[PDB]
RNA sequence: UAAUUGCGAUAACGAACGAGACCUUAACCUACUAAAUAGUGGUGCUAGCAUUUGCUGGUUAUCCACUUCUUAGAGGGACUAUCGGUUUCAAGCCGAUGGAAGUUUGAGGCAAUAACAGGUCUGUGAUGCCCUUAGACGUUCUGGGCCGCACGCGCGCUACACUGACGGAGCCAGCGAGUCUAACCUUGGCCGAGAGGUCUUGGUAAUCUUGUGAAACUCCGUCGUGCUGGGGAUAGAGCAUUGUAAUUAUUGCUCUUCAACGAGGAAUUCCUAGUAAGCGCAAGUCAUCAGCUUGCGUUGAUUACGUCCCUGCCCUUUGUACACACC
């Protein structure tokens, strides 16, 4: 009976599952340390939920990420949303629920998207144009 | 260089032929209770600050 | 502060940015206070973000863009003309190099800069077409201010680019000179120069 | 647009008229009750239904409603 | 034994009926089943211009035929297959039945 | 070809290709009172090349002199060091 | 403690483990080493030009350890690229094949990789320690 | 032998010839529509039409 | 790594092949001022004769240079694969030669009349010409000349 | 209000169509309903780092358990809900809150009366009339042509360089397709510089090609403001594949050759969030061939929320010498 949890972030088109347990708290991308997503900008981007509430509420807890679809930059954004929300839902049926509130206002202050993903997807094209919304172009003469 | 320095009360609307030009209603930070009108071309709110680098020009009015 | 130990190794620097204060990847957001008013609640200061690189939900309605910081806005600006629009890979990484710049000419803080030179070239007066007809001609009017932002942000970027093109001078070292003069103010900026052109023109038309 | 329709004016004006002593000025206990006290062919309308019931029952609590 | 079926129809509430009255028969007549797995509806799709001529506003409409497949797992004795591979026979419904 | 343009030509730089004694003197000698030293800042700095001003940094490093603070491709900031 | 392979980034990873090959130099050398284009899609070799038989066995064999089985075939749409056919817009092209055929061959006899079920090279009993003890001093390069 | 896909698109070819087949030859027997079942070991087709008597 | 200070025997612009080869240009892309050499036939010669090519050519040891040109004269007695040149087999012999710096233009125009003789359909449209390669010619090719 | 969308005097009583409602599609459900054709955790066998409890893996007759993520059916889920301002103060938006979802939530389908002498008799065995009907305007066969080239336009593609070009590395999508009495998609081994060929295998398909390892991309490099490693039009030579047959080169590969173009004038087009714009993939055409289209996913801006200036559109008043109606 190893007490465990998993649950889901996204993207666009991403899908992010982190797997969250209580461990030493070692922390993976699809099978390596959480430093080698090299973009090596957006790297602090997926290090906001590790750095803004501090590593001693994920020094009791390992997480393991597998993330599929979207992106080079919609898998970033996947891994964090699943991280942020992990967090929560572990801080909220194991540990004491004035926990988790209070992580509430830590991730939904700072950057919204941490715990309520986007409401945008991707729009059909049309005949007419090349995209959704655009026209070829249009010629009198 | 004596610039001015007023905020607006209300935005009486949009002028222009394509209406580009919103028009505003402000008071003076400095030497207050006086009140102009004064073309803007951007968007305003309320409680926003505007500066100026003539004083003494009141807008047409569109009436 | 403390030190964390941990099964994967996690390095110590990343850990002292975050605790003592929430801070940017190398610099701080705070005290960077602007100096002049009419600007302030329209050039978004007091909530530090890491990286510029964040998709804000902001397109439906007339005024909340004043909220999101300006460092990123200058980055979205970066990724325009054609062949890079887009592509906010390098508009972040240009300006993490355009920050390595001014931190070493010209002391002062590097979004400080910035935020100065954005407050010292959004011009306060432009013209408009007006009239009672077809007797219509340039008219003067006064500039909001978030237009200002908006003029002045655009001045900075492009003079990067222009100047880059055709030109040894990269598009991450290129953008810091114009901000390092836009900011003081030398009248060979590309926006400053632009900026009194524009001001002098409305002028003129009163 | 958000100015609701004929189809939603009357259906519930059809309801006050007949299920004034019942249904109060709570939607979700309203919907509750218009999805089999009255056939209605889509969930849409219902929501419609309810919605445009509640606005009115909550005029009818302070003074009446002409018509 | 091993004897699996598989439901390909293209409408759904008819299909809906046959996977429903065939779990139903092995549940009542206690038999271990695998459920009904319903695979996603693939898409035939056909898009042309609408008009029989060259001229005119270029409209491209598309139209689209949906299929929806079911497939489920019995273990049963030969005696009773051959009674339920020979019902539960609908219009436009197309069922296959292997062993083993 | 149908223009009202002008097609003004260039300058002609002459910039240097390789480097020598005279310059490799000067470079040790200018490198200081420089805060910020890099490729395309030491072109309109001494005449060193594109390739020059590379292999210069890549070499006045190698030995060090003043302290880097980028490694990254394309743009190299560095400044001197106390 | 423990090293693995993805304990350690990428890119030094394999630059540090294709200078081993370089030092040991015995693998193997395909005869038309240099010569080769390398794909049908880069219109230049190699610009170093001294390796790509000891370098690119450094990164076939991270693929090949990391997955549980990697064809030629395979290699060639993952390393290939945009041919720019001149004035024709971008398409997907693959690499050239000989050089990927023949640098597993040479990783059979040095008991890295060898033949595996259901198709397809796979790492050998000698191989999966060889690449986590030369990336193991990779960690402790540091120091 | 054939897959799913197009067995489904041909099993709609049948009924569309069939169709026109019993429009063209049925047409002054009030001929109203055609509907096909499929059997295992048979297969029929419902031949609706006003005049039954004339038309077997 | 280190840096060469200087020599005396860096030299300008040099003579070799009826061209003018400039200096100050890596050798791997200064030899493309020669026509019947490209980008990638300098690549391939360098690296055969044991030839630094991020050396530049401005500094090129004079012996150096006649070792190049053997191998650029005759690669097929210097093993190359002998798919690289642009002439094999060429029309007459089964020999595989390289046009080069004269005899690219010059066999280019006996390759040019040996179809005008012959009264072939390519022969006459350089006569006459226009595109040989058969395409459209309505609407390319009006500012030809 | 987007909408004769709603609503209250008052010579009108209701209705029908349109819009809307509806159908499809898009995102939420850690709650209902199942799954080695999809997965996850654990136990067996086994590989590596360490050896100390751990980490990264593989395994089909080794099972066990489960369905967050993927598929689904029936459903639930939003109706602008809660609150302050506005107008005989008669109902939404603003301001904020809630939420996955608050521009009818986004986008499509459907889409009224009446007309155009709009296009179409080259889709039809759908047709009237006219023509023709045996050296036939019927059919078929051989070789050409539709491509032809002084020039003028249209829809477009590649670009004029360091926000770069090129080289080694990291490396991520969804929409779909696919052979039977046929010869389709083909992984894997081998050969080949490449193209491509060769020998088996898998697949009637969530099990196989496919994670379609796309490209724009990110790291190390080389270059360095030179019509230069930008740009690759033109040409010359050779090797292959499709096709009975490619010569006015089908297309692919290899080397050489290297033009304009230095950001383009009057003019003119499209466009308001995952939208423009940039990037490529699949399918339709296909024995061979995209620079087309129809879709899909990828990165993701600036500027408004406006007005009647232009060009159009809708309703009312007024004028009319107009009615095939301002051409
Ligand atoms: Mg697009
Ligand atoms: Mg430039
Ligand atoms: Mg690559
Ligand atoms: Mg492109
Ligand atoms: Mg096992
Ligand atoms: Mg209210
Ligand atoms: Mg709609
Ligand atoms: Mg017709
Ligand atoms: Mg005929
Ligand atoms: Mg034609
Ligand atoms: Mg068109
Ligand atoms: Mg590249
Ligand atoms: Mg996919
Ligand atoms: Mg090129
Ligand atoms: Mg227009
Ligand atoms: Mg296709
Ligand atoms: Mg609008
Ligand atoms: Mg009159
Ligand atoms: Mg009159
Ligand atoms: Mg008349
Ligand atoms: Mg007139």
């Amino acid at each position: 009976a190893v007490p465990s949890v998993q649950t889901f972030g996204k993207k666009k088109s991403a899908t992010a599952v982190a797997h969250v347990k209580a461990g030493k708290g070692l922390i993976k991308v699809n099978g390596s340390p959480i430093t080698l997503v090299e973009p090596e900008i957006l790297r602090f981007k997926v290090y906001e939920p590790l750095l803004l509430v501090g590593l001693d509420k994920f020094s009791n807890i390992d997480i393991r990420v597998r993330v599929t679809g979207g992106g080079h930059v919609s898998q970033v954004y996947a891994i964090r949303q699943a991280i942020a929300k992990g967090l929560v839902a572990y801080h909220q049926k194991y540990v004491d629920e004035q926990s988790k509130n209070e992580l509430k206002k830590a991730f939904t202050s700072y950057d919204r998207t941490l715990l309520i993903a986007d409401s945008r997807r991707p729009e059909p094209k049309k005949f007419g144009g090349k995209g959704a919304r655009s026209r070829f172009q249009k010629s009198y003469r | 260089t004596p610039v001015t320095l007023a905020k607006v009360i209300k935005v009486l609307g949009r002028t222009g032929s394509r209406g580009g030009v919103t028009q505003v209603r402000v008071e003076f930070l400095e030497d207050t209770s006086r009140t102009i009108v004064r073309n803007v071309k951007g968007p305003v709110r309320e409680n926003d600050i505007l500066v100026l680098m003539e004083s003494e020009r009141e807008a047409r009015r569109l009436r | 502060f403390t030190p964390v130990v941990l099964a994967t190794p996690i390095p110590e620097e990343v850990q002292q940015a975050q605790t003592e204060i929430k801070l940017f990847n190398k610099w701080s957001f705070e005290e960077v206070e602007v100096k002049d008013a009419s600007l302030v609640d329209y050039v978004q200061v007091r909530q530090p973000i890491f990286v510029a690189h964040t998709a804000g939900r902001y397109a439906n309605k007339r005024f909340r863009k004043a909220q999101c910081p300006i460092i990123e806005r200058l980055t979205n600006s970066l990724m325009m003309n054609g062949r890079n629009n887009g592509k906010k890979l390098k508009a972040v990484r240009i300006i993490k190099h355009t920050l390595d710049i001014i931190n070493v000419l010209t002391d002062q803080n590097p979004i400080q800069v910035v935020v100065d030179a954005i407050t010292n070239t959004g011009p306060r007066e432009d013209t408009t077409r007006v009239g009672g007809g077809g007797a219509a001609r340039r008219q003067a009017v006064d500039v909001s201010p978030l237009r200002r932002v908006n003029q002045a942000i655009a001045l900075l970027t492009i003079g990067a680019r222009e100047a880059a093109f055709r030109n040894i001078k990269t598009i991450a070292e290129t953008l810091a000179e114009e901000l390092i003069n836009a900011a003081k103010g030398s009248s060979t900026s590309y926006a400053i120069k632009k900026k009194d052109e524009l001001e002098r023109v409305a002028k003129s038309n009163r | 647009g958000r100015v609701r329709t004929k189809t939603v004016k009357r259906a519930s004006k059809a309801l006050i008229e007949r299920y004034y002593p019942k249904l109060t000025l709570d939607f979700q206990t309203n919907k509750r009750l218009c999805d089999e006290i009255a056939t209605i062919q889509s969930k849409r309308l219902r929501n419609k239904i309810a919605g445009y019931t509640t606005h009115l029952m909550k005029r009818i609590q302070k003074g009446p409603v002409r018509g | 034994i091993k004897i699996r079926i598989t439901l390909t129809s293209t409408k759904v509430k008819q299909l809906e009926n046959v996977s429903s009255n065939i779990v139903k028969n092995a549940e009542q007549h206690n038999l271990v089943k695998k459920g009904p797995v319903r695979l996603p509806t693939k898409v035939l799709k056909i898009s042309t211009r609408k008009t029989p001529n060259g001229e005119g506003s270029k409209t491209w409409e598309t139209y689209e035929m949906r299929i929806h497949k079911r497939y489920i797992d019995l273990e049963a004795p030969v005696q009773i297959v051959k009674r339920i591979t020979q019902i539960t026979i609908e219009p436009g419904v197309d069922v296959e039945v292997v062993v083993a | 070809k149908k223009k009202w343009s002008k097609k003004s030509m260039k300058d002609r730089a002459q910039h240097a290709v390789i480097l020598d004694q005279e310059k490799y003197d000067r470079i040790l000698k200018e490198v200081p009172t420089y805060r910020y030293v890099s490729v395309s800042v030491l072109v309109d700095r001494l005449k060193i090349g594109g390739s020059l001003a590379r292999i210069a940094l890549r070499h006045l490093e190698k030995e060090g002199i003043i302290k880097p603070i980028s490694k990254h491709s394309k743009q190299a900031i560095y400044t001197r060091a106390t | 403690p423990g090293v693995s392979v993805r304990d350690v980034a990428a890119q030094d990873f394999i630059n540090a483990y294709a200078s081993f090959l370089q030092r040991q130099g015995k693998l193997e050398v395909p005869g038309y080493v240099d010569i080769v284009k390398t794909s049908s899609g880069n219109e230049m070799p190699p610009q170093d030009a001294e390796g790509w038989f000891y370098k690119r066995a450094a990164s076939v064999a991270r693929h090949i350890y990391m997955r549980k089985q990697v064809g030629v075939g395979k290699l060639n749409k993952l390393y290939g690229g945009a041919k720019s056919r001149g004035v024709r817009p971008y398409k997907h092209i693959d690499a050239s094949g000989s050089i990927n055929r023949k640098v597993l061959q040479a990783l059979e006899k040095i008991g890295i990789v060898e033949i595996s079920p259901k198709g397809g090279r796979r790492i050998s009993e000698n191989g999966q320690r060889d690449l986590d003890r030369i990336a193991a001093q990779t960690l402790e390069e540091d120091e | 032998l054939i897959s799913k896909k197009r067995k489904l698109v041909a099993d709609g070819v049948f009924y569309a010839e069939l169709n026109e087949f019993f429009t063209r030859e049925l047409a002054e027997e009030g001929y109203s529509g055609v509907e096909v079942r499929v059997t295992p070991t048979k297969t029929e087709v419902i031949i609706r039409a006003t005049r039954t008597q004339d038309v077997l | 790594s280190l840096v060469v200070q200087e020599q005396g025997s860096f030299q300008h612009i040099l003579r070799l092949l009826n061209t003018n080869v400039d200096g100050n240009i890596k050798i791997v892309y200064a030899l493309t001022t020669i026509k019947g050499v490209g980008r990638r036939y300098s690549n391939l010669v360098c690296k055969k004769a044991d030839v630094d090519l991020h050396k530049r050519a401005g500094e090129l040891t004079q012996e150096e240079l006649e070792r190049i040109v053997q191998i650029m004269q005759n690669p097929t007695h210097y093993k190359i694969p002998a798919w690289f040149l642009n002439r094999q087999n060429d029309i007459t012999d089964g020999k595989d030669y390289h046009t080069l710096a004269n005899n690219v233009e010059s066999k280019l125009r006996d390759d040019l009349e040996r179809l005008k003789k012959i009264r072939a359909h390519r022969g006459i449209r350089h006569f006459w010409g226009l595109r040989v390669r058969g395409q459209h010619t309505k609407t390319t090719g009006r500012r030809r000349a």
